[PDB]
């Protein structure tokens, strides 16, 4: 058996197939009923198109019986479960009533096909989430709704004019018998013009003559007010959404610009900040990475972070033999960092508690004078790996031994000392290997052996007093426990020697 | 946390640090000579992996593969969260340590 998946692609392709007869029925049935020249003139065209629409209407009933639904996260493919889920709904009633046979060829008896319109609204709702361009479609979808209302109002005006009589007064459509006005191209196009002119409330419609005519124009003006206010609200809300990214970014610059003039920030630093915000907007780096992925689950976030950082993180010497579980923990700890050109990542003699990996950009190891450069660090290079390791003895003392400067804008990912400690709480053996590898590297440099007799103690006098209190309570339980094991043995010891003592003492009486 | 179909809730040999409560969906404990064969299917309301909370860092390793069957919504309590809770309840902390010792002694 075949069961369709609503999230599936083939279901959406069917949604287009059913929505076209529904849209055709909503547009052409009212026109054929009102404009008799349309019905009689193209009777053979409507005969074929009505049959094709009815075939799709019956097919949609069979499709609705074969669309699965998620129950406990699983798609239901049972024939009885799908049938019972659809039949008892209200949509089954509309769908059956839609396709009920007419037992005349007139378009009025086919007005039941106007029901089951929900397939058309679902297609528009489904297309908007699928399209790359969501605002272009939303305008196009909104314009189509205006056209259907304008076309429907055009047909009602012609129907009202027919009921009142053609040419009886100035408000109604002119005389059909007059060849100047009586042909299908003129009467639809003028009625389309009249409906647009009246609903949009821009131009001036011919004044009504009768009280019945006054009511219809009042109704159109009231309807056209609600349509126009809905148009402006929909388009105005779209424009707010497109501008929202720029509007909230311009507020950040304006807030920072106010601070620099308030605190008298020097013009050299002030222009540095302004140049930074232009880089963020031009290259579209305004949104923070951490805020983007915060909603994602930890499994999906780890899957993304593996594809970005795991290739470069496994190139690190200390993380050479790290377990696969630890490496996932480390790449989740990496934090993005962006540096302007000429920025110093770290300076000689500065405390270092982070390791940096270069995602993009070029960094240069430089002398005390910035221009002269010893070496170049490209994308994928890492530095500061030993700073995050808490080696017991280090001549470095977690202080940077090189000056690192960015030649241009560089994207760095930093693993801190604390983040490494948190990751290796659950991997104790790996922590030992990381420290041993760092110790070996520090031997090769010659900066390992230090603090053999140097130790730092920061325990409080009240906290050190606690261990003295703690040690006393532990000993008293032992004093009972050491004796209870021993005295029971000692109680056992006295009888077993005594019975050997007494029996051998009785032997001495037999001796003499 | 919502799991996609055929996602690995637990992988054999991975660190266990969480307790899962099945709010919706099913998970399957895959095992066998071939492997990847369903042994037991846990429906909603089931709680599994609770023993990993009492373990020390690196103490618990998952012993079987647990795979979500369809879209599974689980409620997860991390070991770090339980450890941060337990500092305010020394009596329950001592009771849980005693239960951990009993679990270690009785099984071995």
């Amino acid at each position: 058996l075949f069961v369709l998946d609503p999230a599936g692609d083939w279901y959406y392709c069917w949604l287009f197939v059913i929505a076209m007869p529904v849209l055709y029925n909503w547009c052409l049935l009212v026109a054929r009923a009102c404009f008799s020249d349309l019905q009689k003139g193209y009777y053979l065209v409507w005969l074929v198109l009505d049959y094709v629409s009815d075939v799709v209407y019956i097919a949609d009933l069979f499709i609705r019986l074969r669309t699965g639904f998620l129950e406990q996260g699983l798609l239901v493919k049972d024939t009885k479960k799908l049938r019972d889920n659809y039949i008892h709904t209200l949509q089954f009633k509309l769908d059956v009533a839609s396709i009920i046979p007419t037992d005349i060829h007139s378009p009025e008896v086919r007005f039941n096909r106007l029901l089951h319109f929900a397939r058309m609204f679902e297609f528009f709702d489904r297309t908007e989430t699928r399209t790359n361009y969501p605002n272009i479609f939303r305008i196009s979808n909104l314009v189509l709704y205006i056209l259907v209302i304008i076309h429907w109002n055009a047909c009602i005006y012609y129907a009202i004019s027919k009921s009142i009589g053609f040419g009886v007064d100035t408000w109604v459509y002119p005389n059909i018998t007059d060849p100047e006005y009586g042909y299908l191209a003129r009467e639809y196009i003028y009625c389309l013009y009249w409906s647009t002119l009246t609903l949009t409330t821009i131009g001036e419609t011919p004044p009504p003559v009768k009280d019945e005519e006054y009511l219809f124009v009042i109704f159109d003006f009231l309807i056209g007010v609600l349509i126009f206010a809905t148009i402006v609200g929909n388009v105005g809300s779209m424009i707010s959404n497109m501008n929202a990214t720029r509007a909230e970014f311009q507020a950040k610059i304006d807030a920072v610009k106010h601070y620099m003039q308030f605190r008298k920030v020097s013009k050299g630093m002030e222009a540095k900040v302004i140049r930074w915000f232009d880089y963020l907007w031009t290259n579209k780096k305004t949104v923070d990475e951490r805020e983007i992925l915060k909603n994602l689950p930890a499994k999906l976030r780890a899957e993304i972070a593996i594809n970005v950082h795991l290739s470069t993180l496994k190139k690190v010497r200390i993380f050479h033999d790290c377990e696969a579980g630890l490496l996932v923990e480390l790449v989740l700890k990496l934090r993005p960092q962006v540096f302007s050109p000429g920025d110093y990542i770290c300076r000689k003699g500065d405390i270092g508690k982070e390791m940096y990996i270069i995602k993009e950009g070029k960094l240069a190891v430089v002398a005390d004078d910035g221009v002269t450069q010893y070496a170049l660090l490209s994308a994928g290079s890492c530095f500061g790996e030993i700073s995050i390791l808490n080696i017991k003895g280090s001549k470095m003392g977690n202080r940077r031994t090189a000056n690192i400067r960015s030649l241009g804008y560089s994207d760095l990912f930093c693993l801190s000392k604390d983040d490494l400690m948190e990751a290796v709480t659950e991997y104790p053996d790996a922590k030992k290997v990381l420290e041993e590898r760092g110790r070996e590297i520090l031997m090769k440099e010659g900066l390992l052996d230090e603090n053999e007799v140097a130790t730092s103690m920061e325990v409080d006098v009240q906290e050190k007093l606690g261990q003295l209190e703690t040690n006393m309570e532990t000993l008293y339980t032992r004093f009972g426990r050491l004796l209870a094991e021993y005295t029971g043995a000692q109680q056992k010891l006295k009888q077993r020697i005594t019975v050997l003592e007494t029996k051998m003492k009785q032997n001495n009486e037999d001796d003499y | 946390v919502v799991y996609l179909p055929n996602d690995y809730v637990c992988k054999k040999g991975e660190i266990g640090r969480e307790m899962y409560i099945i709010q919706a969906g099913q998970v399957q404990v895959l095992g066998g000579p071939d492997g990847k064969s369903v042994l037991v299917t846990l429906k909603a309301g089931s709680v599994f992996g609770e023993i990993s909370l009492l373990a020390v860092g690196g103490g618990n390793r998952r012993t079987a593969n647990v795979v979500a069957h369809g879209f599974t919504n689980l409620f997860i309590l991390d070991k770090k969260d339980l450890n941060e809770i337990l500092v305010h309840y020394p009596e329950s902390q001592k009771l849980l340590r005693k239960k951990a010792r009993r679990m270690l002694r009785s099984n071995n």
